[PDB]
């Protein structure tokens, strides 16, 4: 039996989330589905839990009247929704399952679903060109690179040449500015000695503002 | 805060023995069983330890729990660096009527050897100048311990304002990246004769500088 979750969510201040959890290769039985979270540099905190051929549900005293749980029978699904929701409500909300003979334990857990709060609006990014410099003059390499900057929400891909370049590439977790928008980088390590000649092509796609851009990155000049 | 406390740290040395510590009350620990959980986000946590001291089928035999009175503990033999990780406590509370976790307590294995970090400095590019902003690029990589410390010098004057770091990420070769943005306007690119990015880890430090194209 597996627990499978719904996809990533990006909500504004005040707004409600609900988010998914799918027993697979088996059903809820007389079992209990908790749900726990953790926000980024924090621990697990537990929001409550629902014993779906009872219908009786626990929740958490930290979430005053904000949380319900739900479920069907019929499809093998149970539900989390989280109303008004604040800055300190990003973070991943995991499913799990109880085992009543190992003192309820949560044996089986979900994925996890990222729920990021915030009041950025989508924007795709802006991509620059980062030109070829020195990096081991002795080694005959050089780094050039593509700036990503500017986006929200996450995620972006990077692809070098259409897939065809992956040696040496170096996608780096992006930042998140105080504008509420953030900015990645990728770096390739190539030979000097390939720059006059190998093209170099960054493609970026961004799904959330349905951004695709390629970039050229050629020697400076 | 959490109900259970766990020291927010621990490190033990590979092949050896570490404990990791959970405090509770007569009405969680005191009264039910706990459970331990071992985590590395990005993944879902895994149980390790149920009914106070029971593996699951798969948990190896190097992990142990034992409950006495209000506190229960987590001991870890033969200490592998496959157990850095996150771990938490767990249990019932009967005044609560719910679940309660410990805060949890990250665990270092102490084997892993140093390594220097790596630093690219790029300058803004001719595209990004045509919008009217500038922005210098620091790609800091393969560092160990997972710590620095980034400054950013205008020719050789401090810069403090429009400065943006991450926080070191875990790469797949378990060494560590960072990235530092240095935003600033044309103007200020252009009227100073260059730009440096100053990283330090362990108290020795690798600079990097970049200067305007005429």
């Amino acid at each position: 039996v597996q627990l499978v979750q719904s996809g990533a969510e990006v909500k504004k201040p005040g707004s409600s989330v609900k988010v998914s959890c799918k027993a697979s290769g088996g059903t809820f039985s007389n079992y209990a589905i908790n749900w726990v979270r953790q926000a980024p540099g924090q621990g697990l905190e537990w929001m409550g839990g629902i014993i779906p051929i009872f219908a009786t549900t626990n929740y958490a005293q930290k979430f005053q009247g904000r949380v319900t749980i739900t479920a069907d029978e019929s499809t093998s699904t149970a539900y989390m929704e989280l109303s008004s929701l604040r800055s300190e409500d990003t973070a991943v909300y995991f499913c799990a399952r109880d085992k009543h003979s190992w003192s309820y334990a949560f044996d089986i857990w979900g994925q996890g679903t990222m729920v990021t709060v915030s009041s950025a609006s989508t924007k795709g990014p802006s991509v620059f060109p980062l030109a070829p410099s020195s990096k081991s003059t002795s080694g005959g390499t050089a780094a050039l690179g593509c700036l990503v900057k500017d986006y929200f929400p996450e995620p972006v891909t990077v692809s070098w040449n259409s897939g065809a370049l992956t040696s040496g590439v170096h996608t780096f977790p992006a930042v998140l500015q105080s504008s509420g928008l953030y900015s990645l980088s990728s770096v390739v390590t190539v030979p000097s000695s390939s720059l006059g000649t190998q093209t170099y092509i960054c493609n970026v796609n961004h799904k959330p503002s349905n951004t695709k851009v390629d970039k050229k990155v050629e020697p400076k000049s | 805060q959490s109900v259970l406390t766990q020291p927010p740290s621990a490190s033990g040395t590979p092949g050896l023995r570490v404990t990791i510590s959970c405090s509770g009350s007569s009405s969680n620990i005191g009264s039910n069983t706990v459970n331990w959980y071992q985590h590395l986000p990005g993944t879902a946590p895994k149980l390790l330890i149920h009914s106070n001291n029971q593996r699951p089928s798969g948990v190896p035999d190097r992990f142990s729990g034992s409950k006495s009175g209000t506190s229960a503990s987590l001991a870890i033999s033969g200490l592998q660096s496959e157990d850095e990780a996150d771990y938490y406590c767990a249990a019932w509370d009967d005044s609560l009527n719910g679940w309660v976790f410990g805060g949890g307590t990250k665990l270092t294995v102490l084997g892993q050897p140093k390594a220097a970090p790596s630093v690219t400095l790029f300058p803004p590019s001719s595209e990004e100048l045509q919008a009217n902003k500038a922005t210098l690029v620091c790609l800091i990589s393969d560092f160990y311990p997972g710590a620095v410390t980034v400054a950013w010098k205008a020719d050789s004057s401090p810069v403090k304002a429009g400065v943006e770091t991450t926080t070191p990420s875990k790469q797949s070769n378990n060494k560590y990246a960072a990235s530092s943005y240095l935003s600033l306007t044309p103007e200020q690119w252009k009227s100073h004769r260059s730009y440096s990015c100053q990283v330090t880890h362990e108290g020795s430090t690798v600079e990097k500088t970049v200067a305007p194209t005429e």
